[PDB]
This record gives structure tokens, C-alpha cells and sequence, in this order.
């Protein structure tokens, strides 16, 4: 009964995703020059973790930025000097995510322990303390962001994400309808939507607010690992296991570009954009990072200076460079 | 599936923009901000922190 | 016989001991991961046999025409040719006192495999060849014979040369000799009864670094304890067997300095993690 | 310049505690616990909330234990993060050969493990670590197996119903899913009542590993 209403409503909602198809975005980026061959080489190679680096996030100041690994280490380096600022011992050495809190006093953390932990980096004594720690998910912890000095919202191996208040450290919002994994997570530039890629090779927009799926996105074959917004917020890119990166588009609520090449096999692991996101960096299981044109799916550059699989990635606020971190434990600034 | 049925038709009544005004406008926004990358076009040496 | 023979065969071990040696540097120098213990002894070496190896083509040049370069020239590659030969051999020893370390005590030795690594592997082995160097500073100088000029390690009678003569014996294959031979040795016995394809692996590959040291150390000392024991009178023969044995001393001793190239291949080509290594460094 | 060389100096302090904390953890042994229907909270932690991490020092080793049970999410998104663990315990119950899932009727239990312990055994991340194999229940199975036949789970099996022999065909057939024989190793124990009987054979098994390792790593092979 109920099954055959979904079906239809499934089928009007793509028949009106079809009609707002006019011209596709390949169509109409041929007028554009193509972005020339992007060639970045490494400035700093960060050195002094002794395991696979799983996650990393710069700061607000794009100076400092933390890297989570394996070996129970959460390190703050100075990216300008290569000095490391911090190097937070963590309970349970299965961190798969860190965040940077906008402000600089905290950072997150979490993994295969189900719990966000946040630390407080700016402590009267000088050391670095946990400040709480956030228990309630059920699968695994694979992302978290900060909205703010009191707000992180997390995304977990339960299929749901939640939305935490630290001062308390209850979950004010939790979001639900993923099947799958919930792998990744973005927040908007005004922080008021999030979207998520799962494991059900599916992405879904939620209120941070109100606490619904605003909208659903599909077209991935295979698990989504990587999820990032558009500068501007009105767009997102996802990076898949089926060796893809597509961009969709929030108010056309559809695809617009496919990110492929047939010479690449295997999955991605990260994906970021530039500041005017005009170019799409993707990390990737062959151990190298490439660089693509958000705009017309063209390859402009790859940067290939990992031992190991490219596992993190960022850009930072200002732009000026791109870290990426690697299962070979080491992070390095391109630019 | 009451739930799944609710939030399918809560997500259908949506406006939905052309594919080609989101196109222009992500366009629009890439060379708007064009100078201000450092990553497609790159800094002087002596601006470049790294 | 002589001159054709030398400095063809000193040749060959030059282009395989600057390429091999060479590699093995490259390699550890594009090493983007941290060291191991036998990395760093690896490292060593390297350098010891790439100081040998840049010896040999002076011996060469001799060889083909006797020491013209100088007197100071003489004597920095007589110091050179000490330090490299008894340093590699003092480094092997000091690899299988390693291993020993990591197969026996497999799990309660990290520590003393560093401790002995770094700190004893200056000590016992660069600061003992520079003191065998200092009689090699004292007593090289070039000697003109007939027409023709000669350097080489002089002394004042054949008492000091006999001397000498079992030191150089004692120190180069005595004691690396007897470290090697134990420490493998009780390395094969721990490995010879386990059907496992990588511990079999392993036993033939430390065989093969027993004999390849052995057979390419021993006829050469052997020929020197001859000749050390014609010195002394000991031995009485015919003026015939002075000159073969010099001739078997003459022709094993490029035997000895195969070493230099042999050690690349059986301690870092053969093992596959540098294998692996090489891999990353080249792409 | 001084507050520039206070920052190199704490920061050379810090990477000075990095590698002490890593030589730390480099001399530690690290087991991964698995299993499929009693899912290897076994005697395997009683010897001596995603993941339970259970320390214990044996002849001056320390070994650390994780156990992946809570972990109910998918396996193939978490299960690198544990490539490079000394050893695998993977824990089979003998007496469940009869026994079946009570999520699918006319699925074998003894069946089921064995699927698990294939599927892991070849897994890409686990193609150099070994796994230390413990059978459970043994005199629960000894006792079992008089009343009922060893063919709910084996029609193939043309032996006496003797526990000497059902239990070795069994590891046998355990031993079987092996596709790479010559990389890695399976110990198998009959894991008994005393509790340091247990512990000395994954000391003796762990032994082996670390030897074979340092074998590899010191260019013997
Ligand atoms: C001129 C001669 C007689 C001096 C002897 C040279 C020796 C002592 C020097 C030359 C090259 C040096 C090696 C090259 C680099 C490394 C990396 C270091 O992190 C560990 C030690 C190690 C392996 C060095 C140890 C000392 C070394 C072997």
C-alpha cells in the first residue's frame, strides 16, 4: 500500500528533476578558457606522526592546523614554521575524524571509541585538557565539524547524525534517515544547513534548526567517502568509492557534473575545493591527490608525493594552500 | 513507511530551479572570485607565506 | 700475466662497487620513512665499501704502472684502504650481532638493539680502524726500486712486518670471524627445524652470508699466514714456494676485495623490504 | 627573535616525547579479537563502548586486546584500521557445529563462523598478519558429539564420530580457507579450563610473528 505511494512520489520527483534540466553545465562551460596546467609542489612536509594519519582540519587563521593519526596522537602544527604547537595524547588511538573549532580554543576528535572528545586548547595553566566528551552514538564516529564554541554536530557509523551542545553535552538535534554509514559531512558557510554522504551511496541536506531532510541526492554507484559544499553554499561535491566526484546542485536538487577518468579505479578519500572553488581537489586510493576543474571536468593537476593512500585534505580559509595527509604519516603543504 | 511516504512528499513540494540558472550562477561565482585565488593564479614569491 | 690481470679484475669490482655501494645510498638517502636498526648498519656499510671501492683504482694505476701520484697521496690512500677494510668487516660483525639479537631475543630487545646500534657501532667499529690507521700513517712511504717507485707499508726489519701481518689477520678475520660464525650459527640452528617457507628463506640466506664471507676472506689469509710463517723461518722451502705463494696471495686478494660489491647484493638487494624501499625511491 | 625560539624549543621537546611514545607503542603487541556467533568475548578476555581495549602484561610483554563486538556498523569501512595489529584471535565455538542463527533458520552456525573466518582470513589489509585460531567448548563438543553425528555441518565427513578426529578434521577445515599459505600463519589451539595454558600458547604464537617479522626486517629473507 504504502510502498506503491513511494514509488510514485519517487517518480514525480524525478520527472520534476528531468524538466528542470535544460542545458547541462557541460554544455554551456565550453565558452570558458580552461584553467591551465595547475602545478603545486610541496612547501612543508609535517613530520612526527608514526602512524596513518586518518583526518585533518586547518584553522580559521590558515596557519595551524591538526592532524589525527593512529598512533593516539592529535598534533597542532604552525604550517608556516613546521613547528608543532601541540600533541594531544587521546584515549583511544582509532581517531577516524578531527575538527578545528573557528574560534582556535577547541578541537574535536573521534572514532572506532563512539565519542566526540573536545579539548580545550587555550587553558589558564598552558596545558591542553579535555574539555567533554560526547557519548550517544552508537556506530562508529566518522566526522564532526564545529558550528561554534558550543555547538558540534557529528556523523556516525549508526546512520544518524546528531547535533551537540558541549556546554551540556546532549544531543539537541539528532538526524535520521540514512541507511547506510554516514561517512562525511560539511557544514554551509552560515552554518545553517549540513549535508551528509552515507554509505547508502545517497546525500541528504538537513536543517542544523529544524532537523529535517530538506533534500535527497543520488547517482553514486558505491559508497560516498567525501562530501564538501561550494564556497558560495549552494552547490556540493561528494567523492565516491566507484572512482567518481559529482557536483550537486541544491536549488536544481540534481547532478550537474561527473568527475571521472577511465585510467582511475579506485575510491576517493577526500575532496575540497579552492576559495573561489573554482578548482575540485580529490584525494584518491592510488596515493595521489588530483585537481580538477569544478567547472568543466577537466584534470589541471595531481599531486603525487605520498607513499600511501592520500586518507585527508584541506584548503585552507584563505586559500593559499592545500595540506593532505596520507596512511605514510605525513602531512604536506602544497602551494 | 507513513514516515518515508511524509518525508518523500514533504520533499517533492520544492521549487526547483533551472539547470542552467544554477549552472550560470556557480559560473558566475567561479570568476567573480577568480583574483582572489591564490591556487589558480599564484602569488608573488614575496606575498607567499610558504 | 700480471699487469693484464690486476687491473681488469680491479675494474670490474670498481663499476659494480660504485654502482652497488652507490645504490644502497640513494636509497637509504630517499628513504621517506623512519630507519630501522639494520638500515643504519646498512648506511655504514655502504660508506665503508664506497671508501674502498674509490680505493681500489689507485691499486689499479699501480698495478699498470707503480705510484707515481706522490708521497702524501701514497699514504691518504693507505689510511683510506685501512679504515674502509677493517670497518666493513667490523660492521658485519656487528649486523650479525644484530640479528642475533633480533631472532633470539625477538621481543625483549629493542632497546639494546639501539643502544648497540648507534653508540657500539661507533666505538668498536670507526675508532678502532683509525688507530690500525695510525701505524698505516707511520710506516707508508714510497720507495724507489731499480728504476721504478714503489709504496708501500715499510718497516724497519721483518719482525715488525710479522707483526703487523697477524694483527691485520687477527682484527679483519679473527674477530669478525668468530662474531659472524656464532651469532649465524646459532641463528640457523633456531631455523633449521621449522617447515615455514620464511624461516627456509631465511636459513638459506643466512648460509649463503656465512660462506660468501668465508670464501671470499679466507685464501687470502691463509696465503698471508703462510707467508708470516716464511717470514719467521718457521717454514723452510725452495725459492719456488716463496714466489707461488705470493702469487696465490697476489691473485686471492682480488678475490678478498669482491667483498665490496658482493655486500650490496646480500645485504640490501636480496632482502625484499628494501626491495620495496627501492621501489618507492625510484618512482 | 625569543618567542620564535621558545616555539622551536618547546616544539623539539614535544617531537622528543613523540618518539619516546612511539618506541613505546612499537614495543607493544596488539591482538584484534573476532568472532561470529558468541563474537569472541570468550575466555579470551577472562584468562586475564565501540571498542574494548584490554591490557595485560605477560613475561615482561605487554599485549593489548581489541575487541570489535559493539562495532554492529560495516565491517569494510573500519576494518584498515586495525592493518598492522601483531595477530588476529579469532575465536570458534566447537560445539555449534548442530547449533544454527537464530536470524536465519537454515543458516549453520558452525557454517557461519567459518564463512567469517574465510572472509577476514583473505582479506587485503590481512594478507601478512597471522591469526592465533582458538576452539571453543571442547569438552562441550567431546560431550556433544556422542548424541548427534558431525554431518549437520560436514556431510563430507567419513570418520568415526571420535572427538580426537571430528576436532581435527575441523581445524582442518579451518586451516583449508587459507589462500595464502606461504605469508601468513594460523596457530590453532583447543582453548582448556586453566587460563594460563590460553595465554602461553598466544605468548608462544605472538613469539613466532615478532620473530618472523624481525626476519623480514632484518633482510634475512
Ligand atoms: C672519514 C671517515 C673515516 C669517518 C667515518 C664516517 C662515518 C663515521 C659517518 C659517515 C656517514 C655517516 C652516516 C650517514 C647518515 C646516517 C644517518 C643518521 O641519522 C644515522 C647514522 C648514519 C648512518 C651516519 C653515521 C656516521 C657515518 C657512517
Amino acid at each position: 500500500q504504502l510502498r506503491q505511494e513511494a514509488e510514485q512520489l519517487k517518480n514525480q520527483i524525478r520527472d520534476a528533476r528531468k524538466a528542470c534540466a535544460d542545458a547541462t553545465l557541460s554544455q554551456i562551460t565550453n565558452n570558458i578558457d580552461p584553467v591551465g596546467r595547475i602545478q603545486m609542489r610541496t612547501r612543508r612536509t609535517l613530520r612526527g606522526h608514526l602512524a596513518k594519519i586518518y583526518a585533518m582540519h586547518w584553522g580559521t587563521d590558515s596557519r595551524l592546523l591538526v592532524s589525527a593519526s593512529q598512533d593516539g596522537k592529535l598534533i597542532i602544527w604552525d604550517s608556516y614554521t613546521t613547528n608543532k604547537v601541540h600533541a594531544i595524547p587521546l584515549r583511544s588511538s582509532w581517531v577516524m575524524t578531527c575538527a578545528y573549532a573557528p574560534s582556535g580554543n577547541y578541537v574535536a576528535c573521534g572514532g572506532l571509541d563512539n565519542i566526540c572528545s573536545i579539548y580545550n586548547l587555550k587553558t589558564r595553566e598552558g596545558n591542553v585538557r579535555v574539555s567533554r566528551e560526547l557519548a550517544g552514538h552508537t556506530g562508529y564516529l566518522s566526522c564532526c565539524r564545529f558550528l561554534d564554541d558550543n555547538q558540534i554536530v557529528t556523523s556516525s557509523g549508526d546512520t544518524t547524525c546528531a547535533l551537540w551542545d558541549i556546554e551540556t553535552g546532549q544531543q539537541t538535534t539528532t538526524f535520521t534517515g540514512h541507511t547506510g554509514d554516514v561517512m562525511s559531512l560539511s557544514l554551509a558557510p552560515d552554518t545553517r544547513l549540513f549535508v551528509s554522504g552515507a554509505c547508502d551511496a545517497s546525500a541528504k541536506l538537513w536543517d542544523v534548526r529544524e532537523g529535517m531532510c530538506r533534500q535527497t541526492f543520488t547517482g553514486h554507484e558505491s559508497d560516498i567517502n567525501a562530501i564538501c559544499f561550494f564556497p558560495n553554499g549552494n552547490a556540493f561535491a561528494t567523492g565516491s568509492d566507484d572512482a567518481t566526484c559529482r557536483l550537486f546542485d541544491l536549488r536544481a536538487d540534481q547532478e550537474l557534473m561527473t568527475y571521472s577518468h577511465d585510467n582511475i579505479i579506485c575510491g576517493i578519500t577526500s575532496v575540497s575545493f579552492s576559495k573561489s572553488g573554482r578548482l575540485l581537489l580529490a584525494g584518491y586510493d592510488d596515493f595521489n591527490c588530483n585537481v580538477w576543474d569544478a567547472l568543466k571536468a577537466d584534470r589541471a593537476g595531481v599531486l603525487a608525493g605520498h607513499d600511501n593512500r592520500v586518507s585527508c585534505l584541506g584548503v585552507t580559509d584563505d586559500g593559499m594552500a592545500v595540506a593532505t595527509g596520507s596512511w605514510d604519516s605525513f602531512l604536506k603543504i602544497w602551494n | 513507511a507513513r514516515k518515508l511516504v511524509e518525508q518523500l512528499k514533504m520533499e517533492a513540494n520544492i521549487d526547483r530551479i533551472k539547470v542552467s540558472k544554477a549552472a550560470a550562477d556557480l559560473m558566475a561565482y567561479c570568476e567573480a572570485h577568480a583574483k582572489e585565488d591564490p591556487l589558480l593564479t599564484p602569488v608573488p614569491a614575496s606575498e607567499n607565506p610558504f | 700475466f700480471n699487469k693484464i690481470f690486476l687491473p681488469t679484475i680491479y675494474s670490474i669490482i670498481f663499476l659494480t662497487g660504485i654502482v652497488g655501494n652507490g645504490l644502497v645510498i640513494l636509497v637509504m638517502g630517499y628513504q621517506k620513512k623512519l630507519r630501522s636498526m639494520t638500515d643504519k648498519y646498512r648506511l655504514h656499510l655502504s660508506v665503508a665499501d664506497l671508501l674502498f671501492v674509490i680505493t681500489l683504482p689507485f691499486w689499479a694505476v699501480d698495478a699498470v704502472a707503480n705510484w707515481y701520484f706522490g708521497n702524501f697521496l701514497c699514504k691518504a690512500v693507505h689510511v683510506i684502504y685501512t679504515v674502509s677494510l677493517y670497518s666493513s668487516v667490523l660492521i658485519l660483525a656487528f649486523i650479525s650481532l644484530d640479528r642475533y639479537l633480533a631472532i633470539v631475543h625477538a621481543t625483549n630487545s629493542q632497546r639494546p638493539r639501539k643502544l648497540l646500534a648507534e653508540k657500539v657501532v661507533y666505538v668498536g667499529v670507526w675508532i678502532p680502524a683509525l688507530l690500525l690507521t695510525i701505524p698505516d700513517f707511520i710506516f707508508a712511504n714510497v720507495s724507489e726500486a731499480d728504476d721504478r717507485y714503489i709504496c708501500d707499508r715499510f718497516y724497519p726489519n721483518d719482525l715488525w712486518v710479522v707483526v703487523f701481518q697477524f694483527q691485520h689477520i687477527m682484527v679483519g678475520l679473527i674477530l669478525p670471524g668468530i662474531v659472524i660464525l656464532s651469532c649465524y650459527c646459532i641463528i640457523i640452528s633456531k631455523l633449521s627445524h621449522s617447515k615455514g617457507h620464511q624461516k627456509r628463506k631465511a636459513l638459506k640466506t643466512t648460509v649463503i652470508l656465512i660462506l660468501a664471507f668465508f670464501a671470499c676472506w679466507l685464501p687470502y689469509y691463509i696465503g698471508i699466514s703462510i707467508d708470516s710463517f716464511i717470514l719467521l723461518e718457521i717454514i723452510k722451502q725452495g725459492c719456488e714456494f716463496e714466489n707461488t705463494v705470493h702469487k696465490w696471495i697476489s691473485i686471492t686478494e682480488a678475490l678478498a676485495f669482491f667483498h665490496c660489491c658482493l655486500n650490496p647484493i646480500l645485504y640490501a638487494f636480496l632482502g625484499a623490504k628494501f626491495k620495496t624501499s627501492a621501489q618507492h625511491a625510484l618512482t | 627573535s625569543a618567542e620564535d625560539k621558545a616555539a622551536v624549543e618547546r616544539s623539539k621537546m614535544i617531537d622528543r616525547n613523540l618518539r619516546e611514545d612511539g618506541e613505546k607503542a612499537a614495543r607493544e603487541v596488539k591482538l584484534l579479537l573476532l568472532g561470529a556467533g558468541e563474537s569472541g568475548k570468550c575466555t579470551i578476555v577472562k584468562q586475564m563502548t565501540g571498542i574494548v581495549e584490554t591490557h595485560f602484561t605477560f613475561k615482561d610483554l605487554h599485549f593489548k586486546m581489541f575487541d570489535v563486538t559493539a562495532q554492529r556498523s560495516e565491517r569494510k569501512k573500519w576494518i584498515h584500521c586495525f592493518e598492522g595489529v601483531t595477530a588476529i584471535i579469532f575465536c570458534v565455538a566447537l560445539s555449534d557445529y548442530d547449533l544454527v542463527l537464530a536470524e536465519d533458520e537454515e543458516m549453520n552456525r558452525m557454517h557461519a563462523s567459518m564463512k567469517l573466518f574465510d572472509s577476514i582470513c583473505n582479506n587485503k589489509w590481512f594478507t601478512d598478519t597471522s591469526i592465533i585460531l582458538f576452539l571453543n567448548k571442547k569438552d562441550l563438543f567431546e560431550e556433544k558429539i556422542k548424541k548427534s553425528p558431525l554431518t549437520i555441518c560436514y556431510p563430507e565427513y567419513a570418520g568415526s564420530n571420535t572427538y580426537e578426529e571430528a576436532a581435527a578434521y575441523i581445524q582442518c577445515q579451518f586451516e583449508d580457507l587459507n589462500k595464502r599459505k606461504d605469508t601468513k600463519e594460523i596457530y590453532t589451539h583447543f582453548t582448556c579450563s586453566t587460563d594460563t595454558k590460553n595465554v602461553q600458547f598466544v605468548f608462544d604464537a605472538v613469539t613466532d610473528v615478532i620473530i618472523k617479522n624481525n626476519l623480514k626486517d632484518c633482510g634475512l629473507f
